[PDB]
């Protein structure tokens, strides 16, 4: 009667975990073999990906329990460490610094400080007096001070910092994540994808698209855009300690600059190792800042309020400053060129939206620009101290960088007094939320090509 | 690849060979590349070893001389092969698997020893 | 190994198995030895997988039920199998390889489903 | 696994598939796990390659069309298959192995070319 | 395996090269309690600066 | 780490370089000091 039969190559799958690998987009790496993300070691994706939509397939999704984002976080940490490993270590520079003054008066921000010390030459006996201009957030007054002019570095009582090599470029080259053979990556195709829940349109692929590992807090930069509508993603939307990833549809352009003409000098420390620092500032001293259009940012906040009032019905939402904390927590972190900006964002997230469409200024046109000021550090302790601290070497000349804004990382500070006005503050710092906004579509599965079924057919014996 | 994931079982009777042709072809990144290269070989060889133990290796569709139990049977042939998809089948059949696999293995060895005894008695 | 590289096509039809028995068996140096050990397994399993997809795996010489197109045909059988060696053939016939291989794959799956329908109708 | 190590040769003729079932898939520790994972694949693929070269791969019990020489013959069939065990056989027959293996290889290729010439002359 | 596990466990920890200096040591357990074995040693350690 | 000791050795003439800012004095350094720190070969290592 009915005899059991086995089929090889059935199209079924199951949920599993595996070690995906990088694959670049065959960019010209004949001279740029010095990138920090080592993308020249990735497999060149010469052909187009196997983009096939399945049809009549439903799959359940949950990206907060994804393992791809944890793997990508560990890859970024290990790439950073193995790029920062063979460079110069700044252990002989942690000495007593005599810092008088560098800027002539208060100026814009007098964050320069003229610190001199006794560096060590190639000869272990002769020590030489040297000077350099350090930024104000890098130097601390020395312990047991009688308001004296003795300063040390921020990192000396915590961990020694290795500087970045000057040939290493921090440019975010796109990275494709590819599953091994025998696995697959299934992605959603709903244009109004919640983030969790099932999808009615699923396609298959072997390699994800070219996501840019862009490191920034608060505002997201250079990301992928949503298709037609602003998408608001969160784990619960009722727990106040869950970061809301807002995904815009139209990008907003930001222009960030450090305008003062800075120089670079090399201080020899030990045999064969140098140390690059700020030598002098040529010309006038101006303020490092960033510029956004005010009308476009108001329209973007108004549309985010439109999309957010339907999840908090019959309420007014009200944007505010970031919470209490240090500069590295509150300020919008940023990096272009190689200089690590930290921008203020207190006049940016400022206003409110109730149910009525308050401003119809999109019908008119204005050239008013919001300008937010940014400080600049050298010594960074990023990813909460799980990675090593780095001294970013200075860059001669002025720096400019155009960028887009595709996402926001908000948080809620509701309470009993928030019965009509709802507070939404900027927040960030958990760096895997940056890469949850790019790996929202994808899921990894393992194919199981053995199948068991009866055919009412017997083996010929 | 996986073009008939939502189709019927019989519609997978012509596209089951394209799911079998993509199963092998595809220093941090060096480590990940090496581990992926070993994982693909392991996942191919496990399925080939199970097919060889059942004895119907070298072909895609088999017949295994073992009756289908009524505890596993719930539908008719048209209902299974014309309405349900392979993923729903794999969801609803997945229990009682290792006893089926052992039954196929001992049936294959019984066939081998019976054929060898028949040729030795020739 | 490779002793009939300069001989004719027919003369390589008795020594095609000696070149199939050397295909598998044969910390800087540890890394190089490990990479060589993985590459040998990959290069053997790719050819075995293609032979399995064509359905004539387990034997050295096959016949594949697919006509030889006139766009590929240029010589006679005596000229091919008595005058030319395998190297000139591998130089000259190498185009249309993917469509030849796909034709063999679909022909093998058609044979499998036709045989299964014949045994099911029995 | 290995449950019939002390039994007769015929009594291991029904449980010889359980040894083939466990033959695959049964930073210091990461290095040791990686080396073990490569070693299992190599040791399985070598036996499968030899069985494919002899041409009787895909089955557990073979017949190889080659006469048993009197220089290897010392006992009767009942004495071999009812009194001696397989480990004692492996101890006592182990010489003249490569000659037997090459004879099986050339016999298989002779069978392939004879069958292909018979089908070409059809 | 025991040797290599020990070496990789002691690999990323603190090295005591700067501790090897001249120690000025006086007896702390000066009493005759037939234990002794604890010598009070002072030295010039190096701070972060 | 405290007690330093005066010690001599005979160095070949291409290895030593007169020190920077010399008034034709007798201060010499190694050649490799301004280029890269240099590791000696182990004595049990054979270059055959
Ligand atoms: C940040 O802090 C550093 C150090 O704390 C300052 O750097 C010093 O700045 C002074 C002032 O400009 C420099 O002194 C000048 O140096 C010129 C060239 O230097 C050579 O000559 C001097 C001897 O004069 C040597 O000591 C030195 O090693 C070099 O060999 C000289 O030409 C200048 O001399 C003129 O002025 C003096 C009076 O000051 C007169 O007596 C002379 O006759 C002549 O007219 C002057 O000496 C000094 O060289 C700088 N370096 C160091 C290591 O001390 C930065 O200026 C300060 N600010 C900024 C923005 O970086
Ligand atoms: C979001 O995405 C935008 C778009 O890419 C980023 O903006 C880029 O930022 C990078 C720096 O991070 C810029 O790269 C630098 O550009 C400088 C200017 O290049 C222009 O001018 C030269 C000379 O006229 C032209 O040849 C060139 O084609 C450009 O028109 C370069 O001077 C820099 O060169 C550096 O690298 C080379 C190669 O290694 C070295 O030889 C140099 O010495 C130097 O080290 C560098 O290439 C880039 O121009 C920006 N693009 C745009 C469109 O503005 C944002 O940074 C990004 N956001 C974040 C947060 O990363
Ligand atoms: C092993 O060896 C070490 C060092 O060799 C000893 O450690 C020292 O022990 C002495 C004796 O107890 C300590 O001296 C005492 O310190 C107390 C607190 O210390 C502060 O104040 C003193 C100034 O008195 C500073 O020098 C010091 O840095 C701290 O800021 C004081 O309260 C004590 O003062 C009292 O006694 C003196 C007389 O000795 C009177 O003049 C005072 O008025 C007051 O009554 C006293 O000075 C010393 O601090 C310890 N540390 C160091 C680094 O020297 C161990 O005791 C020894 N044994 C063991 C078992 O470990
Ligand atoms: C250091 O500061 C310099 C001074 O600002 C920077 O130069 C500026 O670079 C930007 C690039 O974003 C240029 O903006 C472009 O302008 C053109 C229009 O060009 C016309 O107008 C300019 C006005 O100065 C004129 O110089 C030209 O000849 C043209 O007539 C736009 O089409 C582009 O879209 C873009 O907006 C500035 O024009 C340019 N200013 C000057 C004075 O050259 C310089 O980039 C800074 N250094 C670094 C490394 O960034
Ligand atoms: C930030 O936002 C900008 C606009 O908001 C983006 O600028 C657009 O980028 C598109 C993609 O690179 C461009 O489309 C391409 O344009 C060229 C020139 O006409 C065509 O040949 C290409 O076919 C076309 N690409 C496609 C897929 O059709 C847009 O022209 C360009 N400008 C506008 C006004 O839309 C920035 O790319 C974006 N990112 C950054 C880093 O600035
Ligand atoms: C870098 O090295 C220089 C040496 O070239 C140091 O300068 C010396 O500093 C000491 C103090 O640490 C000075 O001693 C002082 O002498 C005066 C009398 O002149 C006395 O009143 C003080 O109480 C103190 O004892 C010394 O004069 C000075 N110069 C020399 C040539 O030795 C310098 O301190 C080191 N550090 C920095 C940060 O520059
Ligand atoms: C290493 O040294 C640095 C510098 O001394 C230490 O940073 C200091 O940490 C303390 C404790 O968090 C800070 O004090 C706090 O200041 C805030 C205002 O910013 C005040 O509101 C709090 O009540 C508290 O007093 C201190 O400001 C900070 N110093 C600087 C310059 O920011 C660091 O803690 C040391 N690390 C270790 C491990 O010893
Ligand atoms: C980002 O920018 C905003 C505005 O530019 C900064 O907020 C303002 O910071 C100043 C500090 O100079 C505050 O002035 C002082 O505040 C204290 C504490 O309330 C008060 O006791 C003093 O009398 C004085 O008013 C100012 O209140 C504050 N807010 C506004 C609306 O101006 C902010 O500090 C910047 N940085 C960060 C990390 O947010
Ligand atoms: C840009 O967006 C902001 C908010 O998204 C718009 O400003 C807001 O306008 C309303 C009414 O025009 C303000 O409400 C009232 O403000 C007064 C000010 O003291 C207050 O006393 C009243 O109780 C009431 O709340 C609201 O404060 C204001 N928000 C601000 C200024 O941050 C603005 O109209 C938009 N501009 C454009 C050009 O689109
Ligand atoms: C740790 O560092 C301290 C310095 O804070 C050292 O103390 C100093 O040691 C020297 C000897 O190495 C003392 O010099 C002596 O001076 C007397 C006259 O007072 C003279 O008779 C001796 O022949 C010798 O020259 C010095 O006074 C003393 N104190 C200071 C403030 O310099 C100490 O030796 C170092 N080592 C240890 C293990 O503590
Ligand atoms: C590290 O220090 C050494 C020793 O001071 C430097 O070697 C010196 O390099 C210069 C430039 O090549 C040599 O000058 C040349 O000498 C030749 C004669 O040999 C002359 O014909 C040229 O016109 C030129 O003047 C110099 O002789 C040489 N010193 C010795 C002792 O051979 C080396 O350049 C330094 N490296 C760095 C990176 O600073
Ligand atoms: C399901 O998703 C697929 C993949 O995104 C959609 O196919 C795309 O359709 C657009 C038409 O707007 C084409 O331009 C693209 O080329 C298609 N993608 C590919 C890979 O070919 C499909 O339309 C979606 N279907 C539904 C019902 O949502
Ligand atoms: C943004 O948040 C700050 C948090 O401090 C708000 O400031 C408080 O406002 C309430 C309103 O009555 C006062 O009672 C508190 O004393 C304020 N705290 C401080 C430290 O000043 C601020 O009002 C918020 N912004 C808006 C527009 O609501
Ligand atoms: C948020 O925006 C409002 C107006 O857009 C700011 O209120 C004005 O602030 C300036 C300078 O602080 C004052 O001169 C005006 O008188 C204020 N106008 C009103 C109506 O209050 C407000 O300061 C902004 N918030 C922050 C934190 O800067
Ligand atoms: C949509 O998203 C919100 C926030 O992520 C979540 O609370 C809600 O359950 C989601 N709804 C569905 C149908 O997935
Ligand atoms: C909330 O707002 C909507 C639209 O403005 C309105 O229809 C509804 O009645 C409001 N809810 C309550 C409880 O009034
Ligand atoms: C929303 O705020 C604007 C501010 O001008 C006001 O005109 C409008 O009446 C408000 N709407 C509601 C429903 O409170």
């Amino acid at each position: 009667n009915l005899w059991v039969t086995v089929y090889y190559g059935v199209p079924v799958w199951k949920e599993a975990k595996t070690t995906l690998f990088c694959a670049s987009d065959a960019r010209a790496y004949e001279k740029e073999v010095h990138n920090v993300w080592a993308t020249h070691a990735c497999v060149p994706t010469d052909p187009s990906p196997q983009e096939l939509v399945l049809g009549n397939v439903t799959e359940n999704f949950n990206m907060w329990k994804n393992d791809m984002v944890d793997q990508m976080h560990e890859d970024i940490i290990s790439l950073w460490d193995q790029s920062l490993k063979p460079c110069v270590k700044l252990t002989p520079l942690c000495v007593t610094l005599i810092c008088s003054d560098a800027t002539v008066k208060t100026g814009t921000v007098e964050e320069m400080k003229n610190c001199s010390f006794n560096t060590t030459t190639e000869i272990r006996d002769k020590e030489k007096k040297e000077y350099a201009l350090f930024y104000k957030p890098d130097i601390v007054p020395l312990s047991e001070t009688n308001n004296t002019s003795e300063y040390r570095l921020i990192n000396c009582n915590t961990s020694a910092c290795t500087q970045a090599c000057p040939k290493v470029t921090f440019e975010p080259i796109p990275i494709h994540y590819c599953a091994p053979a025998g696995y697959a990556i299934l992605k959603c195709n709903d244009e109004t994808f919640n983030g969790t829940g099932p999808c009615s349109n699923v396609s298959t692929v072997q390699c994800t698209h070219g996501i840019r590992p862009v490191v920034s807090t608060q505002l997201l930069l250079n990301g992928s855009l949503a298709e037609k509508e602003i998408v608001i993603r969160s784990e619960n939307l009722t727990n106040n300690a869950k970061i809301i990833i807002v995904h815009l549809h139209t990008p907003v352009e930001i222009v960030c600059t450090r305008p003062n003409n800075n120089t670079r000098k090399s201080v020899r420390i030990g045999p064969g190792q140098t140390f690059y620092a700020t030598g002098d500032i040529i010309g006038d001293i101006k303020q490092a800042h960033c510029n956004i259009s005010e009308e476009k940012w108001n329209d973007t906040l108004q549309k985010v309020g439109i999309e957010l009032q339907k999840h908090f019905p019959n309420k007014t939402i009200k944007y505010n400053q970031s919470a209490g904390g240090d500069m590295e927590i509150t300020t919008h972190s940023f990096n272009c060129g190689g200089e690590f900006f930290y921008c203020n964002t207190s006049n940016l997230f400022n206003g409110t939206y109730n149910g009525t469409y308050i401003s119809t200024n999109s019908s008119a046109n204005s050239t008013s620009t919001i300008t937010l000021q940014c400080r600049i550090k050298q010594i960074i302790n990023m990813w909460q101290g799980v990675g090593r601290c780095m001294y970013a070497p200075p860059i001669a000349g002025n720096i400019t960088c155009r960028s887009n804004i595709t996402g926001l990382l908000l948080t809620r500070d509701g309470g009993t007094n928030s019965n009509e006005t709802e507070t939404f503050r900027p927040a960030g710092g958990d760096m895997r939320d940056n890469w949850r906004s790019e790996l929202y579509k994808y899921k990894v599965v393992k194919i199981e090509p053995l199948g068991v079924a009866p055919t009412r057919c017997k083996r010929r014996v | 690849f996986l073009g008939a994931a939502g189709s019927t079982m019989g519609a997978a009777s012509m596209t089951l060979t394209v799911q079998a042709r993509n199963l092998l072809s595809g220093t941090v990144w060096g480590i990940k590349q090496l581990q992926a290269r070993v994982l693909a070989v392991e996942r191919y060889l496990r399925d080939q070893q199970l097919l060889g133990i059942w004895g119907c290796s070298g072909k895609l569709i088999c017949c295994t001389n073992v009756p289908w139990n009524s505890s596993w049977s719930n539908r008719n042939l048209s209902e299974i092969w014309d309405n349900m998809t392979w993923l729903q089948w794999d969801k609803e059949i997945s229990n009682y698997t290792q006893i089926i696999y052992g039954l196929l293995e001992e049936s294959q060895n019984q066939q081998e020893k019976n054929e060898q005894d028949l040729l030795a008695l020739d």
